[PDB]
């Protein structure tokens, strides 16, 4: 294997945690990428400091992370960027754009990133759905624009495994694209793919259901993206 | 006629012809639409424009003018239409001053010296001493004889110290409150954070009828110029509307300007606490839109209407009028206790009943403990009762006072109407089209 | 807001009055009112003064949140044309006086 994945739900179980560091030396051993997609279980909600103290040691063997946007400002700060999507300038817009009342698509600096990265660490993902996926590199940093239509079927629409499309999609495209970690328009064309998969696994019932095809994810992001996105 | 129409839609509506600054498209448009529909254009100005379409000519244009592409892009950022009369500000004899201290000093809730306050407040007096210009020669000192030790600023000295020791006590309270109030920053608001320089005059440093040199920082087209005087809140000259269509051509920012305080408000509740007018230039004969009242805040413990109209100078929420004259109604006599007192009467007459038989609702419990049952079993043994009375000896006291009231109500008219003193509270009752068993 | 009631409403307030500005005024050939617990709704026609002699009375104007309180001792000038309405929690006692313009 070539990508180890694994979630946080095995560091609710002392058993697994412990076989989970010896599949992570052994893979590592072998040389292959370990990929954290974090899916905080309902536990380790509770709070942020002893959420960190609990991940800490699986997040620096991870070389990819998947967070959701939730989930990594619980980790940071959640009321910091709470406040920050709730100010309204009392005068005027410091900009035309802010006069529109747009969604908040906040962008993390880097900077602000800095308190969970490490030297191991090839690629960050910070999904908002599949609206937004923030990307994180030692070099780079960026964001690609997706949609998402769940209007479209209204009576077959469920988003539960939408989230493992997503990722499922990103080690698709990893794995076969190697130059996705050094190349940043490499990185954005092939994320691309990642967001349609996402986008057609929330038109069906049930996860396995509905998880799409290759071609049929290929043929949407073509429809979807103009053809200079590809 | 379109005459009086225009001049109509200036003075009611505040119309005025502000520069559209168009984009060749644009331009074209409203020249070339005038000839026709699908026409040859014949006009130069239509044609020219059909040139100007693309940008290509323009620079070619540019060129052989020998001017710049910025350059043009400036030109077309100009006033068009005629200028207003250049000024001509006079002085009306020389400026001459003092240093008086603000009669407001010190600010509510700062204890001071009061002795020295006293020796402050003398200076006072001396807005009231005449001065005429054909004196201000006989003893004039100047050069050597004009150096500051050789003036009497005592007055205005013990105000300084006193001003120095509550700027050191209260100038991080204030920026505190500052954040706490105003989420952001706005000209008239206090300058804070990194823009905040030591040396900056707070509030109680100034007063009405003080002489300022500042410059002008910002522009509103609907509030005015704000100045900056020195101080940690920029100045206010109210200008709006209209009258910035010519006074623009004059008053312009970063300029050097000489104002003078006509007031001075709480940046709490008034947006701009420092009211000024321009001295040097004069433009009071530009300025035609005026505030009615000086704007306000509307905070979140502002609830009710009625204290906010009080704690600034704004009328009270008219009502209609109701028709009748308050000395001519019937006197009150119905205690408001007494109902209290009934309730308390029942309860112990029905205790008194127990005690001999077994020795849309609303429900009023009444307890034990403010109950006279001593007295009550008394009477109820012995046997209007004395509860009855207890209310009529309160109804008495509340009919005497309202005859009281009503008697002073009486004396109070006549000497209104002898005075021309209002009868009503004034900006209250405002007019129309402004929205038996006794006997038997 | 930040300016209290008594400012806002000019409601002038002379608590623990001296005996000799009592005898200045003629407090003790005013008038006498009292009440217990109960609730009084009054528009002021005239100027009142009011000497509390027993209890306590909180004043709430019209459309208000806030309110005024007056304790045994104070001497209160209520203002012509003031609306408000006085809240009684215990037994009450008062002497009063209604001036006209001018009189004092």
């Amino acid at each position: 294997a070539r990508i180890f994945h694994f979630n946080s739900e095995v560091l609710t179980s002392p058993t697994m945690e412990s076989t989970l560091f010896k599949a992570i030396q052994w893979s590592k051993k072998f040389g292959g990428l370990i990929f954290f997609d974090l899916n905080l279980p309902l536990p380790l909600w509770r709070s942020r400091n002893e959420t960190r103290k609990l991940i800490k040691k699986s997040w620096d063997e991870a070389n990819i992370i998947e967070v959701s946007q939730q989930e990594l400002e619980f980790l940071l700060d959640e009321e910091y960027y709470e406040r920050r999507r709730n100010y309204t300038p009392q005068y005027f817009a410091e900009d035309f754009e802010q006069t529109k009342n747009r969604r908040d698509y906040y962008h993390y600096t880097p900077e602000e990133i800095k308190p969970l990265w490490h030297d191991d660490l090839k690629l960050l993902v910070v999904t908002d759905g599949t609206l937004r996926l923030h990307y994180y590199t030692p070099k780079f940093d960026g964001v690609v624009v997706g949609t998402e239509d769940v209007l479209i079927t209204p009576f077959t629409c469920d988003r539960t495994g939408s989230g493992d499309a997503v990722v499922a999609g990103i080690m698709r495209k990893l794995t076969t694209c190697p130059e996705m970690f050094e190349d940043q328009d490499v990185l954005e064309r092939q994320l691309r793919f990642a967001v349609a998969a996402g986008i057609i696994s929330q038109w069906t019932i049930g996860a396995v259901r509905g998880f799409p095809t290759e071609s049929a994810t290929q043929n949407l992001k073509e429809q979807v993206y103009v053809p200079s996105m590809w | 006629t379109e005459d009086e129409a225009r001049r109509r839609n200036w003075i009611e509506r505040g119309w005025a012809p502000w520069e559209e600054i168009l984009t060749p498209e644009a331009d074209f448009a409203r020249k070339s639409l005038n000839e026709g529909e699908e026409v040859p254009l014949q006009s130069p100005e239509a044609i020219e424009a059909f040139k100007m379409l693309r940008p290509s000519y323009r620079k070619k244009k540019i060129k052989e003018m020998g001017i710049t592409e910025d350059e043009w892009y400036a030109k077309q950022f100009e006033i068009r239409g005629d200028k207003p009369p250049p000024l001509d500000t006079s002085w009306a004899g020389p400026l001459v001053v003092r240093q008086i201290p603000p009669r407001d000093w010190p600010p509510k809730g700062w204890e001071v010296d009061r002795k020295e306050l006293e020796f402050i407040r003398e200076a006072h007096k001396l807005m009231a001493e005449r001065v005429w210009l054909e004196d201000l020669d006989k003893d004039l000192k100047v050069g050597e004889d004009a150096t500051v030790d050789k003036m009497c600023l005592e007055r205005f000295k013990v105000f300084l110290k006193q001003y120095n020791e509550w700027v050191e006590a209260n100038k991080d309270r204030l920026e505190e409150d500052s954040y706490k109030y105003d989420q952001d920053f706005y000209p008239g608001r206090r300058i804070r954070g990194k823009d905040y320089k030591e040396g900056m005059y707070e509030l109680p440093f100034y007063y009405p009828g003080m002489i300022c040199e500042g410059t002008v920082t910002t522009l509103h087209l609907y509030q005015g110029a704000f100045v900056d005087i020195g101080g940690v809140h920029e100045g206010w000259v109210p200008i709006k509307g209209n009258d910035w269509f010519w006074i623009r051509h004059f008053i312009r920012v970063g300029m050097h300007v000489i104002v003078e305080i006509t007031a001075k408000r709480d940046p709490y509740r008034f947006r701009f606490p420092l009211e000024l007018r321009f001295v040097h230039p004069n433009i009071d004969h530009m300025i035609f839109n005026k505030f009615d009242f000086p704007p306000i805040f509307h905070r979140d413990g502002d609830t009710n209407p009625d204290e906010i109209r009080r704690d600034c100078g704004r009328p009270p929420e008219p009502r209609k009028d109701p028709g009748s004259k308050p000395e001519e109604e019937g006197l009150l006599s119905d205690h408001p206790y007494v109902d209290k007192l009934w309730q308390l009467h029942v309860a112990e007459q029905m205790i008194l009943d127990d005690y001999e038989a077994n020795p849309p609702k609303v429900i009023l419990k009444t307890s034990v403990k403010e109950l006279d049952l001593e007295a009550a079993l008394i009477e109820r043994k012995y046997h209007k009762l004395r509860r009855n009375i207890e209310m009529d000896e309160y109804d008495s006291l509340h009919w005497r006072r309202s005859l009281e009231e009503r008697e002073a109500l009486l004396r109070d008219i006549s000497s209104r109407q002898a005075l021309g003193l209002p009868l009503e509270e004034p900006g209250r009752y405002k007019p129309g089209s402004f929205f038996s068993y006794d006997d038997a | 807001m930040q300016t209290p009631l008594e400012e806002l409403y000019n409601v002038k307030v002379e608590r623990k009055v001296s005996q000799r500005r009592l005898e200045e005024l003629g407090v003790s050939r005013w008038s006498v009112w009292k009440t217990g617990k109960c609730k009084l709704p009054w528009d002021w026609q005239v100027d009142q003064l009011v000497y509390i002699e027993e209890g306590e009375v909180r004043v709430v104007p019209e459309g208000s949140k806030r309110f005024m309180q007056f304790l045994a001792g104070d001497l209160v000038r209520y203002p012509k044309w003031l609306e408000a309405d006085l809240f009684f929690n215990a037994p009450y006692s008062e002497r009063y006086c209604f001036k006209a313009y001018a009189d004092d």
